[PDB]
């Protein structure tokens, strides 16, 4: 029911760290992802991705009201977890 | 002066 | 902040009414409106030993009326948040609350003003009126959670409006909201699924307005008087609701069965109410309602 | 290239009928989604997904800069073609 | 917006120089900085026949200066969009830009004030105050993109700080930024793998910054002299680079060499840059650099 | 003035 409940979430890790995270795999690991806090931005947080073997970083506006955002992660990682 | 009783502590039944 | 005022603008003149956790003034406020000098306002406060969640709740009737703009709903007219204590300047609702108004009308009423009980077409008036304030409620994604005749207002012409938004919440995400812990919810007003599952839809909403006409044509009378909150409690998740007051005309009787079906999806909607009462209704209405509205599509 | 191109981009589909669309299918196609332009919030987007067969509805700031944005929902809509 | 200024606390005092689709002014910005009545500014302006492309950099780069806070850094003051013409009001250059001022020193120069070339010494804050003010760009996740002595500006005291920022683009999501179809580009003063993928980065930035250290021991020399942008193109992305000018300090020889590496990850970094010469600096360099602020963690 | 002729109209190589 907390962010830090979902196994999607990674709290502080480095943007650097996740992104080598996302890419170990290459573009076979299309797709995977991972929230973490914004290392720049405090209290936001920042959605790091695989696209075709590159890392892309997204900068969200997260962390109440929330929790249907966090559903929308919930079912996209629950989309992953079937590869 | 307010309807303060017509509401009651309470959580969902079931 | 576009919604802020200095508070030097603001200027209390009397006490309106005591609220649950705050006071609710009258007073003059400069260049609120633009186009207006001064303008006569209702100020709402907070007691300085309001709880944390009371001044949460204030913020965020305040926070809701912002996106609001409809005749038949409570006007929001500016914030001042700098420095306490804080205000929530509004539009003055020069007749009170509903509930009280139709007490006054009650004969044996202290306080009667000069005039019989509301008739069967003044009351359909109200019905719409409050209807439509609520339509539009809907229509911007939102759940009063709090439907009653003391939270509807009157304005100096008797135009009943939509007011007290401490409990209503954005349900664009789902459709419905849903409280989990303990809180303090206006049980005799309150649907059978919203009791049981603590679930709030514009259904609910419909069963509470279901109650605000019993409570118009019982002149305000207090809903299952005898029973305690825990017995209304059972009886309403059981099937059960109020009857008929004393020559209830007919047609409202009708409104009041729809509104109270045991499934939600059996109650009609606030369009729905509107539309079956749009022809009987002062001429003005279709200038102003909600439903007659470009915003209605 | 631009979010008209996208096929999980839907333009004015109404909210009402594009909860239809992802639900058509029930818990069975959770995590489906689309985009479309706010019917409320004028010149914003709306994420509109099922999840577990209810229908959700996301706000977003969308429509330049969004490029990355699209293609994180693209590579969503890429898992989700494979099922 | 909350960057807006009434155009009526504007006024244009001359021209100080033209731009490519916009006029700059000199003037006077009443009470634009909290503590000062009027301060002398530069003022930015668009002409009237300008294409909206050229329109949407022009408010580019006043959009992201706004996010700017550095004394090496051109600062943004305020802005006009009220009604046209729309005006981005800066702080003042009182020496221009560092190309022009470098090229004032030339002997033969017509508008030779009263000095020798730059001093090693000269040269070397110059470039730690160029320098810094990249680090920190780079460090806010923004790549300038069009990092040339033209486009660097001299203060009053002849601190340099970095200017023009139409071409800069924010890298937050990949740390590049790629141009896939045709524009004006600063062909002279890109690395290679920009000129062949069009990709920039902090380092295709790094290889401008070795072109402006050229400038600057050249005094301003056109880059490349001779060939002709196609052959620059091919000359570059072959693996060639400049001479060393004349009596060039081999220490600035030093870290153009860095600068120019054909990978560029084999080429420093702006903060590296900073960390080689801090030793050498004016005693003020550590109040004002971003370098030792505590925002550089 | 402006230094216009540093820039060259092109996509890259
Ligand atoms: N569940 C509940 O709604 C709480 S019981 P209540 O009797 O409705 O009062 P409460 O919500 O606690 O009181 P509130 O602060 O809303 O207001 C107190 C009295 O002030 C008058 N009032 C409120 N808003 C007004 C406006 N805009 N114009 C005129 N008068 C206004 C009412 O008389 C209310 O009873
Ligand atoms: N690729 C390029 O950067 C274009 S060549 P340029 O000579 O740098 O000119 P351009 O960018 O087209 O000119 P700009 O609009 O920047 O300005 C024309 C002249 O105005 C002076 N200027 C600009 N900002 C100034 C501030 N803050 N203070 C003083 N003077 C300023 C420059 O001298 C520029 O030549
Ligand atoms: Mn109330
Ligand atoms: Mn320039």
């Amino acid at each position: 029911l907390e962010l830090s409940d979902y196994p999607w979430f990674h709290g502080t890790l480095s943007r650097v760290k996740a992104a080598q995270l996302v890419l170990a795999g290459g573009p076979r690991s299309h797709g995977l992802f991972v929230i973490r806090q914004s290392e720049t931005r405090p209290g936001e947080c920042v959605l790091t991705f695989n696209f075709q073997g590159k890392a892309k970083h997204l900068r969200l506006s997260l962390n109440g009201q929330c929790h249907v955002q966090h559903l929308w992660f919930q079912s996209v990682f629950d989309m992953l977890r079937h590869f | 002066l307010p309807a303060t009783g017509d509401f009651m502590n309470m959580s969902p039944v079931g | 902040d576009e919604w802020e005022v200095s508070r030097e603008k603001i200027t209390l003149l009397r006490e309106l009414g005591q609220g649950s956790f705050g006071m609710v003034y009258e007073g003059n406020a400069r260049d609120i409106i633009k186009g207006e000098a001064e303008t006569r306002v209702a100020v709402k406060t907070v007691n300085e030993s309001a709880s944390l969640r009371e001044r949460i709740e204030f913020l965020n009737e305040a926070s809701v009326m912002k996106g609001f703009t409809c005749h038949h709903v409570v006007r929001l007219l500016g914030v001042v948040s700098k420095g306490q204590p804080t205000l929530v300047v509004m539009e003055l609702m020069a007749h009170g609350d509903l509930k009280s108004y139709l007490r006054s009308l009650r004969p044996e009423a202290e306080n009667n003003p000069g005039r019989p009980p509301p008739t069967l077409q003044e009351m359909i008036q109200m019905a719409a009126e409050i209807a439509d304030g609520m339509a539009y409620l809907n229509a911007k994604k939102f759940v009063h959670r709090d439907l009653a005749a003391r939270n509807c207002m009157v304005a100096h012409d008797f135009t009943v409006k939509i007011g007290d938004f401490g409990m209503t919440r954005d349900i664009y995400e789902t459709d419905y909201y849903r409280k989990g812990g303990k809180g303090l919810l206006p049980v005799r007003w309150m649907a059978p699924e919203s009791l049981k599952d603590g679930v709030f839809t514009t259904s609910s909403d419909m069963w509470s307005f279901g109650v605000v006409l019993w409570e118009i044509t019982s002149l305000a009378e207090q809903p299952y008087q005898g029973l305690s909150n825990e017995q209304v409690l059972k009886f309403v998740m059981d099937g059960g609701y109020l009857d008929q007051p004393d020559n209830c005309p007919e047609r409202v009787t009708d409104l009041m069965r729809m509104c109270w079906q045991f499934n939600p999806n059996m109650r009609p909607t606030f369009l729905e109410i509107v539309n079956l009462l749009k022809d009987d209704l002062h001429p003005s209405f279709p200038e102003v309602s909600f439903f007659h509205s470009e915003e209605n599509k």
